[PDB]
């Protein structure tokens, strides 16, 4: 569960990401595919090569979803309901893989926004991404 | 496990790490981001806030020791088990550190290198370091 | 996150535990100490021997807490707030250990209430115990 | 790793396991309790409800094979790595099964033995089986 300070932190770091969210979301995906190649098995029909336009379009979707999780940080199960049905009921993503994408996202943000990636922010981003991961891995109603 | 061109990428970026500082920054961040790891450093004094942890001298000093050990592993990337044997005994027999935590420290170290090198910590450089830190975590787990 | 069916399941299985909750809570603790001896390090000042009255008193406290988590399955962070402060701020229990106690509890219930431990119930109890574990490992407000 | 009196406890209770049924009950329960494991058994037909999974004939039949393999491990409790080598290749190279799932299956198996034996699955018997299933999970992880 997030503290109130966690929420302020995430709202303000992700606010600074702004209009690079799409570009960071693509880079995080590309890090995940290179560093943990088993995650490519979920994307069998994609061009996964470097600079692929399909990975860059998927990174925009992932990022835009994270933007909405932030705007609804108090009621995430409800805001992320269709995503939860896609990842838990239809795709059946093993939960281990959410820890890999989350790590790749943190790494992308550290490399791009070093002045914002303080220890306190790092801690709050990590807890937010774990709470998003839990919503998406759960079959609920 | 590491290709000759990813052993070289790893050594080049490691020759630029501030060995007095990065180790502390990583151990610091572990204690802030995963707060139950503080239980094992109860003798280090004040760990009460992120500011306290990051400025604690004994955290800074222990992080130099841990980074010392990763550098030892990076010199012996074949024979990591033999490099880390004594340290596996210590972390288990004496400290009782659950091995999932070894994985967490390696990932935090990856984020600290991302944070220091920025654009030059490219996806292929990150992937070589992920192989390196998984190696160290496996060698340490008893 | 729990489904509505998860909640009905847990409410009805734990209702059947009833007045053996204390005895099951002690047995689960004793299983955990025998099967995973590193968990004894959190209890340095206890008699941990078989039949210890201190383990039997601790098992009643753990069980009575689970009874209250069930009665407040919709607002657990609020009902479990003091417990969360004890385990996450003061004792700093590594989260791995919550997976061990949870498993020992499932094993205790399987051995004692076989007719209730159907696959569906097993699944709902496991999700409830993971949600309790998450509340207790988190520093929040 | 297992004392002579906990090797004996394990063999005695294992001689009473219904080998046609327990293996299926365990694999069944894995698919219901950890629903993402269904991804790996997509060819087995209907896995849509707990009732469907538990009565699916191909789950029953594969569970006999898996239990067969644990019994092989229980005969060779020293040389578990050598017993399970071919199976580690298969679960990694070909299936890509994350090794945390091997731990989940062993725990589910422990609960199914609890459920069948009841009072006779005592804390000391459970502790011997926890050593056995951790062994099998480690031998399988590549
Ligand atoms: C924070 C974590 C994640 C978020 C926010 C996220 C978000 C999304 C979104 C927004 C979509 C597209 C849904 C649509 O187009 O309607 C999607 C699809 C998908 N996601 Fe995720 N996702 C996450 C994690 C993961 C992980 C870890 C995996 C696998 C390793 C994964 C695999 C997929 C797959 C395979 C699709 C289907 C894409 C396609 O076939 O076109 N996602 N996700
Ligand atoms: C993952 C890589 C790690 C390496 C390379 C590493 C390395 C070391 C080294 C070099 C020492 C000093 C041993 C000596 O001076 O004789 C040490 C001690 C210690 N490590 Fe680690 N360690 C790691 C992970 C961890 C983790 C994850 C924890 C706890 C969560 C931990 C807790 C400790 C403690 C408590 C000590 C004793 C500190 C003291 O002397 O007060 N280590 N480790
Ligand atoms: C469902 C999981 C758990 C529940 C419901 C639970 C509940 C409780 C309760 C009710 C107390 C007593 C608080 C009081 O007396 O005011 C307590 C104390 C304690 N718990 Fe837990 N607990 C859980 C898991 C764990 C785990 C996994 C550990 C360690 C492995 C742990 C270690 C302790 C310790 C050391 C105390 C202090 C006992 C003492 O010093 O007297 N608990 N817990
Ligand atoms: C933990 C102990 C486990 C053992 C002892 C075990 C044993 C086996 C055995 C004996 C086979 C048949 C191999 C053959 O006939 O050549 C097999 C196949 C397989 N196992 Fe496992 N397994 C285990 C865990 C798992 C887990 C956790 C998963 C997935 C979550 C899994 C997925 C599979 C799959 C997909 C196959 C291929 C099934 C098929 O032929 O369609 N196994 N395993």
């Amino acid at each position: 569960v997030l503290s109130p300070a966690d929420k302020t932190n995430v709202k303000a770091a992700w606010g600074k990401v702004g209009a690079h969210a799409g570009e960071y979301g693509a880079e995080a995906l590309e890090r995940m595919f290179l560093s943990f190649p088993t995650t490519k098995t979920y994307f069998p029909h994609f061009d996964l090569s470097h600079g692929s336009a399909q990975v860059k379009g998927h990174g925009k979707k992932v990022a835009d979803a994270l933007t909405n999780a932030v705007a609804h940080v108090d009621d995430m199960p409800n805001a992320l309901s269709a995503l939860s049905d896609l990842h838990a009921h239809k795709l059946r993503v093993d939960p281990v893989n959410f820890k890999l994408l989350s790590h790749c996202l943190l790494v992308t943000l550290a490399a791009h926004l070093p002045a914002e990636f303080t220890p306190a922010v790092h801690a709050s981003l990590d807890k937010f991404l774990a709470s998003v991961s839990t919503v998406l891995t759960s079959k609920y109603r | 496990h590491l290709t000759p061109e990813e052993k070289s990428a790893v050594t080049a970026l490691w020759g630029k790490v501030n060995v007095d500082e990065v180790g502390g920054e990583a151990l610091g961040r572990l204690l802030v981001v995963y707060p139950w790891t503080q239980r094992f450093f109860e003798s280090f004094g004040d760990l009460s806030t992120p500011d306290a942890v990051m400025g604690n001298p004994k955290v800074k000093a222990h992080g130099k020791k841990v980074l010392g050990a990763f550098s030892d592993g990076l010199a012996h990337l074949d024979n990591l088990k033999g490099t880390f044997a004594t340290l596996s005994e210590l972390h288990c027999d004496k400290l009782h550190v659950d091995p999932e935590n070894f994985r967490l420290l390696g990932n935090v170290l990856v984020c600290v290198l991302a944070h220091h090198f920025g654009k030059e910590f490219t996806p292929p450089v990150q992937a070589a370091y992920q192989k390196v830190v998984a190696g160290v975590a496996n060698a340490l787990a008893h």
